[PDB]
């Protein structure tokens, strides 16, 4: 109206002066990250599971096996998990740091209770069920992974390649990851094992994803993230995934680590990435400012992904023109909806790249657009209230 | 989690009026609860939908000046008025909830939290 | 206006009775597929070719060997499709069950009249071109499939690997996909076929994109999808593209079949999925409505992908004030124009996951924008028509 | 207002006669492409490298070994570069191709000054590196590339696969790219060299890719973008990219070119495809229209991906309303803003097909809602200047 | 599959007029039909465009005010009016149609169905 | 490439004023040039933010009223003025701009042309 130290945009008659606005921007600040309200969060994958991480949990550590929640909403801590001690693993020539991650995706997580493979049936038979006592079970002794048996044959010769299939084994409609491995050692102990002391080749084939291993023999880097123990060989680990009534195939050689209980799991998680521990209670999960309490439609600043009862991201402070037809709109530009943005639950930092950039690309243009949606919004309702 | 139990089923003759109930406890400033119904033989259609914080109504075509859909979160209950019942309506009733904004009113993968059902029978 | 029955939403002035209203908005019922009005569409793969499936045609079988029509618009109906029988095939090995779908997203599609490979005079020569009784050709006898060639060596030695170069061996700018794969049966049959017992090992490399395969020795599935004839062998198929004036490279040992005849097709076909039979004609053609003729610029309900005269999805049934400036209004709403969103035709459901996630959070995004759009237009159209 | 022969559009009240229009809209015609004003615009890798090509320097061409200046954007005009001239390369068995294009997408590129392996104590040592006369070094005599050393056993016999393990040998937080192949020849010259005339395997993983590579002996296709020397045999050349802190494994048996000096980069490029040589100045650089200097806020024609101070699509001619207001107004549409798009700078051509073509489709989703914005605010600017 | 055939080209002096006709047949109400243009040495070049239904028309740049384009479904036949022809605009003119909504209006990738080709030629 | 460097810095009571300056060289008619600070233990925080063209203001909230950016470009320079300075505001001041507009006026990864920095201490 008069003269007047605040201004308002209009979609029309551009800056004019008004006596008083209602701001509706707020820059937020970084804050430890809450439990969602009215959702229940997951956090750590088994949070009565003491003393093992994620990745313990995932490769089925003996004395830390226990029922995963389900949950709707779901928090990303490490990008690279790393293990509380078992026997050591190779982590960084397979993708299986990314297990963990991948099954935090997925709202219903269970383990299967029956052996998928009869270990000592497969080919190559007889088989012993060897173990190291490098991670113990609940009464101190020898033990190892639950998704997998070391098989050690008792005939001790060199062998061709051998087919095993994996059948589906859980219900339809859930999606089913298979772990297996293999286990190297050095040339003296190789020898007196399994009777041979040449590399060993290994392949796997799921929907049409095929992947080839060779194993190492000789010197190994050093021992790490493991219960220390001094052990000359160490194993590396890898995971296929089987969709709903799919087989998969398994070609292999002498060392092969069987699986035995699968995980499958089914319906989708919205999973963010952000820290722990869970601290309090917030309306709003947001990837960088952390666990935020809704208070105004609109903020100012670094546009991330978010999950919740969340206000909307714009570029400028806005402001609405004041001194019931201010209280009409104010509510209508309060009620504006639009969906909210998460990771794909299925796309690896580590594997898919080129998607997760085109992902972060698409997020960018989609909060432009609402960004100027918005601001022509809050034009044309000023513009109506000054007239 | 939430708990949605639905009551007021029944038997009604055609031209008269019945009220269903729905009890939802720890739904949050932003929720959304609807109401669904399942013809024999058929899939649930979608059939009304209020806000939980500022009462915004959706009625779908097939029953619509005759149904109605309301909440009172001092109570916290959401009802069904229903007026001018035909006998084409006679159908196993839901109640559906989500916590925040989907990608629509519509559907059933929009809503997460499902009831139980009740039956109402229409017949002369 | 006045006192009335009818409601409608403004801009600015929120609700707002108006004596009578012009809906907008339809809810569709779904019903069964109908022939794009105005365009040829696709449904099977060659529908003169009786008793045979999309797979059948895609491996070329004797008996059905036929011109494939060109379409713009294509209907997706199996999404695990199957063969009606020949010789057993292990399906699920590899990736060759979406190779009807890959063909189906092309507008031009042809068989290749000369083959690209002399199989007389491929390394590890001398050959003879076995065939065998399963699926026989036009006169009863023995025969095998159009674009491989089951090659048996005339001297029965075990090989090292094999190179042979697939060339270019159609027009420019048509993408040349090349069907090739390995035959495997038990011990004493491949001792007598080949000449050794031992897994043999298969790879092949194009645009960067390699593959590795092992041959299985004894144990097979039981026979399925195939013309019921004892076998005590079967094949594993394979397929890989080549663009345009690049060559393929394969490696191979013993029990190859060699390609004769390649698939190179050009331009883009609007792919969307439904079922078949097509029944009459339809304005529109809706993934989950079915066969649809626009009646009303909007509808709501389940927002998916469509191809055609179609509707613009909306959240909320949409209403405009009633009771010439009236008319004016409603052919430019009438009048928005709005491109269609189809499957991205060159990524398959099995092997590409996160970029078919991707493109269904990308659907979603448009929807909701698109749908904002409109309802702010409307609330402006009887704005200014109550005013 | 009065008849006019120019007519205006409208929100609400549709056509309308003006007297006087002020256009907004201009179609460009195709130019020659420039430097962008205010911004190192980077063309060829090396500029000062003379009788050398993109992948020449990013093999490391002894005689055009140079630094590569930093650019915030580049610019892309070999799909499929060529070499210059060295030992020949079978170029299309691999992904090499895309290298420079690789490196292109990078703000600093550089390469490394000490070796990441000490080649003569590699396993199978002892090694002697040897050279051929190819392509020469500053003083004419025998060279090879800068990022391999050739490694010709002093004992000659077969071996196993071995396997070595490339750390990261550059600051954290640049992506490390390693440069590696192998080498063969015919039969007698192969058992002359490395005492064997069997094919030889290879195969390198890192972060979870994994690839596999059979060498061929006999008939080679003929020498290609070589410097013209009768050589029987030929070289296959591919590479991996290592993030931050990751190692990568390589397995390899008698013919490996071992890593030397591998290029580490960091930071972003903006890329867009076009061709050479830069002449001039423009304010935007169009993929289709060249470079474009910036006269009117909106264009017509055919959209495409650009960069700079660029004008926004608009699928229709524009008009503005014309006979203070109109001036204040004229500014608002004119300084409406809009993010860019460029290209992924990850997704290669010829290895990323079905991410591109997604790119494709979300830039003309983005296209499209933008001109709609820009039309609705088009139709409310002239609309409130008439009324 | 649609026909398109084109009619009315000859010679004509710099400074007169001329129209040419293209018949369509198989059309649906979703349509559009444009003209185009190609001059000897240069590629082919938008002039116009209308819509099958509603009829608006997109004239490019340079023949604004001096072409002009129409259609009539009851005959199945679009129109190209021309007005002061100058030397420059001697081509080879011809008739595109695509039966639903593309990106864009210009270009020739939007458009799917392409006539044969007329040959139009200015000179005193 | 552009070069900023920042002047006007020094010791000042609190409730004072203070004016600081930034040259900039080879700016565009469609940059953007933007005031950074950072305090001891710190990141750094936006301040305000002009368009080098139209001169369009962005101001933090905990800056309004008593900040405020101008620039000249007749003279290639850009000023912060500062009034009523409070004990919280001693930090470390930066000059920063980009080329063209990025996805947002706030953060560091939108500007990519840095200054080396200016101190600024208040005290009693
Ligand atoms: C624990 O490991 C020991 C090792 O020998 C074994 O004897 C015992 O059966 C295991 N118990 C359980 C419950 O796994
Ligand atoms: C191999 O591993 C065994 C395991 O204890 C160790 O004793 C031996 O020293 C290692 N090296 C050799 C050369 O055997
Ligand atoms: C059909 O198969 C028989 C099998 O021996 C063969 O002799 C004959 O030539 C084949 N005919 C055609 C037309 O392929
Ligand atoms: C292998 O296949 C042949 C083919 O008929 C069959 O006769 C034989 O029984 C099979 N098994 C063995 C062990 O030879
Ligand atoms: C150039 O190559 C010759 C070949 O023998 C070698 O002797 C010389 O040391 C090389 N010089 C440089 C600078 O690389
Ligand atoms: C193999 O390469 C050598 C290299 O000069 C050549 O002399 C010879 O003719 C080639 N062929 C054979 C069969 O050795």
């Amino acid at each position: 109206s008069s003269n007047s130290p605040h201004v308002v945009k209009t979609a029309t008659q551009g800056e004019v002066n008004v006596t008083g606005v209602i701001p509706l921007t707020t820059t937020p600040t970084k804050s430890h990250f809450a439990n969602l309200k009215g959702t229940e969060t997951r956090g750590k994958l088994c949070p009565k599971c003491l003393n093992c991480t994620d990745l313990d949990v995932a490769l089925g550590r003996p004395k830390c096996t226990g029922k995963i929640p389900s949950a709707r909403v779901s928090i990303l801590h490490e990008v690279r998990p790393v293990t509380s001690g078992c026997f050591p693993i190779m982590h960084d020539r397979t993708k299986i740091r990314q297990l963990p991650n991948l099954l935090r995706g997925y709202e219903h997580v269970r383990l299967s209770t029956h052996n998928v493979i009869n270990a000592e049936d497969a080919p190559g038979r007889p088989y012993e069920i060897g173990t190291s006592g490098s991670c113990p079970n609940i009464t101190n002794g020898n033990g190892f992974f639950a998704t997998m048996a070391w098989a050690v044959p008792k005939n001790k010769t060199a062998t061709n390649p051998l087919t095993i299939e994996v059948p589906y084994i859980c219900t339809e409609g859930e999606d089913q990851i298979t772990v297996w491995g293999f286990h190297s050692d050095n040339e003296t102990q190789m020898a007196k094992l399994y009777g041979d002391s040449k590399p060993q080749k290994f392949t796997s084939s799921a929907n049409g994803v095929t992947t080839h291993y060779v194993s190492q023999i000789g010197g190994f880097p050093n021992q790490t993230e493991d219960g220390g123990l001094p052990q000359s060989g160490r194993i590396v680990v890898d995971y296929m995934v089987q969709k709903s009534g799919k087989t998969g195939t398994i070609t292999y050689q002498r060392g092969i680590l069987l699986p035995q209980k699968v995980w499958c799991a089914s319906g989708r998680s919205k999973v963010i990435k952000g820290s722990l521990p869970l601290i309090g209670e917030a309306d709003c999960l947001h990837e960088k400012y952390g666990g935020l309490n809704k208070s105004k439609p609109y903020y100012t600043g670094e546009h991330a992904k978010a999950i919740g009862n969340c206000p909307i991201w714009v570029k400028t402070p806005l402001k609405l023109a004041n001194g019931n037809k201010i209280t009409k709109n104010l509510n209508s530009l309060s009620e504006l909806e639009v969906k909210n943005l998460q990771r794909l639950s299925g796309a690896m930092d580590e594997l898919h790249n080129e998607i997760l950039e085109l992902d972060e690309k698409v997020d960018d243009l989609r909060a432009d657009t609402i960004s100027s949606q918005i601001e022509l919004a809050v034009l044309l309702s000023n513009e109506g209230i000054i007239n | 989690d939430v708990q949605l139990v639905e009551s007021g089923g029944g038997l009604v003759q055609p031209g008269g009026s019945l009220r269903l109930s729905c009890a939802a406890s720890g739904l949050v400033d932003s929720a959304n609860v609807a109401w669904f119904r399942q013809a024999p033989g058929k899939e649930r259609e979608f059939v009304a939908a209020v806000k939980w914080r500022s009462g915004s109504t959706i009625y779908a075509d097939s029953v619509e000046g005759r149904f109605t859909i309301s909440r009172d979160n001092a109570k916290s209950t959401v009802y069904l008025q229903m007026n001018s019942l035909r006998p084409e309506d006679t159908a196993v009733y839901y109640c559906a909830a989500n916590q925040w904004y989907s990608g629509g009113y519509y559907g059933e993968k929009n809503y997460d939290y499902w009831g139980q059902g009740t039956l109402v029978t229409v017949s002369s």
